[PDB]
RNA sequence: AAACUCCAGUUGACACAAAAUAGACUACGAAAGUGGCUUUAACAUAUCUGAACACACAAUAGCUAAGACCCAAACUGGGAUUAGAUACCCCACUAUGCUUAGCCCUAAACCUCAACAGUUAAAUCAACAAAACUGCUCGCCAGAACACUACGAGCCACAGCUUAAAACUCAAA
């Protein structure tokens, strides 16, 4: 249930003092915003930490640290293919939610009209 | 480029095209046919269809080649590999009964062997955070710690501390020193992996 | 102080998953409101200020829920062109 | 039986044990995760004081301390002082939205402890002292 | 859209002219440079549907007005 | 333990600093009586809705 | 960096300070203003309007006097930045904020939209903002600047508040 809007504004009947003090005119736009920029998830960091940890303890010789290096190698190549699955599938896979891009060509088609005709 | 976008790229392996027809799946045996409607480009002069053709040699000749010289190049990487070949059977004649079977007188295994021990497996990259450069610790792609792995090698060699010894002698020296794990192409490799192990305290910023 | 420890904002470890404890753990202090609010008592915000991020707040919930509810009335229209070619 | 969020309440008796240890006997691990240090103090359940560790004890200094390497690896060095006391399994009670609030308990699982428990503990007024005002940075 | 085909065809079963397509504006106040200085406008126009897709009046209405065309409306 | 009394309106502070003296109370508060209170009937929740009329309805 | 190092952490005892969530509520009161708990007293008016000064009120800051003191904090001191830095950043500390008793009487005290009654039709309305009007009354205003000034008067106010001009000047604001 949206919140009311009943003697929140200042207005001529509202006797009272207002509620709320917008900026900006509550009236719906004919589009939404753009989607942000994720930061991220930094990936193969605990098999990047176990690998330089084996290397102090052997003087940073591959020789006795190559298990550890396998490890930090194999899921940098996991995580390669996956940062590319996700770029395209995502914009071209349809799951959940549209795109902005999409549902701004179904909110133009049916636009709020704040004024009379 | 005077090749148009259609022109695909020629595929010199001759094992390749005698596969039977039995082997082909469903999706090769598509693509077969679908280079036949193709153009494909001129095979470069650099590769053939030998069966002595290495492509890891062919590349450092051109890491080394100056001003397209690159009979003097390929003169150079040969010399190299009799050099690494006459040393190795110098110190066979001379090992011991039990000593001949851990001699590698290839010269192409201690190549290859060498350059790959000499690979970086995380590299310094510059992220951009709050408005600041910060080298945190990146994983390096397969080529890029092969490509510095041949740099690394090309520029010791040209590096003027040698004061007159030719590169292949030089070149064969450092090669046998990668091979057995030392010299200073591998502290290179470590002196960049101990940059990359005191900053990581920045291996978040990045993200991928 | 007075209250008994280890009632509030505990959460157990199921087979040694502490990520997934932490997790929702934290996801019970931001339900909550806890974690914005210690965020904002680390600087004092003065009353003018805080009677300001509150009409912002509350002007956004509206426009938000509103363009919401308009969205989900609107998506059964999002099916293909039922009269392609007129 | 089912598996419940919430802690054992000591009077009603429960069949949740750790090494033969009620849910009360097991030892806590304090964390202050502060925004420019993180202290960490493992005592047991009669409030006896095992192991206490922080990022200047490991040798950080001034803006190496408010990370989470520096958390870590005094987490660690508190789950090896009191692991030598027989240490095993522990409550933990974080008190602070700092950066090594999380970082602290990874590194307590890297010395051989295991996490029972997630307790907050993060000091909320229902107003009574002023902050600091606000700043211009 | 959903009556376009229909109405379409009733114009031409009946000798009739009809318009179910987007209104390029200038149909009718600018008749003379789109279609010719001797075009012939028409004399009726009769609205089966008086609003456009997004639920407002059609442009027709105001430019049949203003061209002196008396309009029949649904 | 509640007791339930009827008593003048100068007697609660008289008898609050009375127990604030005895060592065998931990703590008492008297508070009128919920009983003394009619709850009006309700004929259930009223909906209301969404404000009208206010921006003018000009082409901004 | 300075500062502190009877410092920090756990536990326990412990306020003349300030009052998470609820509050997506929209209430009380003339306004100012008011959001922890309880109790007592208690919230003018059966026509409207009606005052810079009468009468009574009025955030914060501030004065006088006596108390309290967790935290915050003008001034000040120290540290750093900077061409310089009487600033922004860090630390510390005071007046002050609290209580009691008096004073002061200001505000972007602005929902910049007077009180009461009424209407939604007609010419809808310069623009913007919070649609446009009617009746009645009180108050206020007539180019900009000089001017929240000067003088006079009054006031527990003595670097103060209220009321409040003119001359020179411009052809714009
Ligand atoms: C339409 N006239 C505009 C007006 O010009 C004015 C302008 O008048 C200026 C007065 O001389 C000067 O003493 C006066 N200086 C003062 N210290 N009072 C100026 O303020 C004044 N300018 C103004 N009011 N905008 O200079 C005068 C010579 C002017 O040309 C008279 O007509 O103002 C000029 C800008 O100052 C504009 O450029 C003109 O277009
Ligand atoms: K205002
Ligand atoms: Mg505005
Ligand atoms: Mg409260
Ligand atoms: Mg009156
Ligand atoms: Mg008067
Ligand atoms: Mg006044
Ligand atoms: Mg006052
Ligand atoms: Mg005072
Ligand atoms: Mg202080
Ligand atoms: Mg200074
Ligand atoms: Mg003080
Ligand atoms: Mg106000
Ligand atoms: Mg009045
Ligand atoms: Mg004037
Ligand atoms: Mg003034
Ligand atoms: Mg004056
Ligand atoms: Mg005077």
């Amino acid at each position: 249930a949206t919140p009311s809007l009943r003697g929140r504004l200042a207005r001529f009947g509202n006797p009272r003092k207002p509620v709320l003090k917008p900026n900006k005119p509550l009236i719906l736009a004919n589009r939404v915003g753009e989607r942000r920029r994720e930061k991220g998830e930094a990936t193969c960091i605990t098999e990047m930490s176990v690998m330089m940890a084996c290397w102090k303890q052997n003087e940073f010789r591959d020789d006795a640290c190559r298990k550890e290096i396998q490890g930090f190698l194999d899921c940098a190549a996991r995580a390669q293919e996956a940062r590319k699955m996700r770029s395209i599938q995502e914009t071209l896979g349809e799951s959940g939610s549209l795109l902005p891009n999409k549902l701004n060509k179904l909110l133009q088609r049916f636009p709020n009209k704040p004024y009379l005709s | 480029s005077r090749y148009s976008p259609e022109f695909k790229d020629p595929l010199i392996d001759k094992e390749y095209y005698r596969k039977p027809v039995e082997e082909l799946t469903e999706e090769e045996k598509y693509v077969r046919e679908l280079k036949k409607t193709q153009l494909i480009k001129a095979a470069p002069a650099g590769k053939t269809s030998s069966v002595f053709e290495d492509p890891v040699i062919s590349k450092f000749t051109n890491m080394m080649m100056i001003g397209g010289n690159k009979v003097l190049a390929r003169s150079l990487m040969i010399q190299t590999l009799e050099a690494v070949k006459r040393k190795q059977f110098e110190k066979y004649h001379a090992a011991s009964a039990e000593e001949q079977a851990t001699i590698e007188r290839n010269p192409y295994t201690i190549f290859h062997q060498a350059l790959k021990n000499c690979e970086p497996m995380i590299g310094l990259v510059p992220i951009l955070k709050g408005g600041r450069f910060y080298q945190v610790p990146v994983p390096l792609p397969d080529r890029r710690r092969r490509f510095l792995a041949m740099k690394w090698m090309i520029t010791e060699c040209r590096d003027k501390k040698h004061q007159r010894t030719l590169m292949p002698e030089k070149l064969s020296h450092k090669l046998l020193e990668a091979f057995h794990n030392q010299g200073p192409v591998i502290k290179r490799k470590h002196d960049l992996h101990k940059m990359a192990e005191a900053n990581r305290a920045l291996a978040h910023y990045r993200w991928w | 102080a007075k209250h008994l420890k280890f009632i509030a904002r505990t959460v157990m470890v199921q087979e040694g998953n502490v990520e997934s404890a932490y997790r929702t753990l934290n996801r019970i202090l931001t339900m909550d409101g806890l974690i914005e609010d210690i965020k904002h008592r680390r600087y004092y915000e003065k009353p003018c200020r805080r009677r300001q991020r509150e009409s912002y707040e509350r002007c956004r919930r509206i426009y938000n829920m509103e363009m919401a509810r308009k969205i989900n009335f609107l998506m059964r229209k999002n099916r293909a062109d039922p009269w392609q070619g007129c | 039986t089912k598996f419940s969020i919430y802690p054992p309440i000591p009077g009603e008796e429960s069949s949740l044990r750790w090494a033969g240890k009620k849910f009360e006997e097991i030892p806590i691990a304090h964390i202050k995760a502060s925004h420019n240090n993180t202290q960490i103090q493992v005592v047991s359940a009669s409030n006896e004081p095992l192991a206490f560790a922080s990022c200047g004890t490991e040798g950080f200094r001034n803006a190496k301390k408010g990370t989470g390497i520096a958390a870590q690896t005094a987490g660690i060095a508190a789950a090896a002082r009191a692991k030598q006391k027989g240490v095993i399994h522990i409550r933990v009670v974080v008190k602070g939205l700092g950066p090594g609030r999380l970082s602290a308990m990874h590194g307590l699982i890297m010395g051989g402890l295991e996490v029972i428990s997630i307790t907050d503990n993060t000091p909320i007024p229902h107003n009574g002292c002023r902050p600091r005002k606000a700043r211009k940075l | 859209r959903q009556f376009s085909y229909l109405i379409e065809n009733m114009a031409r079963d009946c000798g009739e002219y009809a318009h179910t397509r987007y209104f390029r504006g200038g149909m009718l106040t600018n008749a003379r440079l789109l279609f010719g200085p001797t075009v012939r406008l028409p004399d009726l126009i009769i609205f089966l549907h008086t609003l456009n897709n997004i639920f407002e009046p059609h442009v027709a209405v105001r430019d049949a007005a203003k061209m002196n065309i008396p309009t029949v409306g649904i | 333990f509640l007791v339930d009394f009827y008593a003048p309106t100068a007697a609660v502070e008289s008898m609050v600093e009375h127990l604030s003296r005895d060592i065998d109370v931990i703590r008492g508060n008297i508070v009128k009586h919920p009983l003394t209170q009619e709850l009006k009937e309700c004929e259930g929740i009223v909906p209301v809705p969404l404000a009208e009329k206010l921006y003018s309805t000009k082409k901004r």
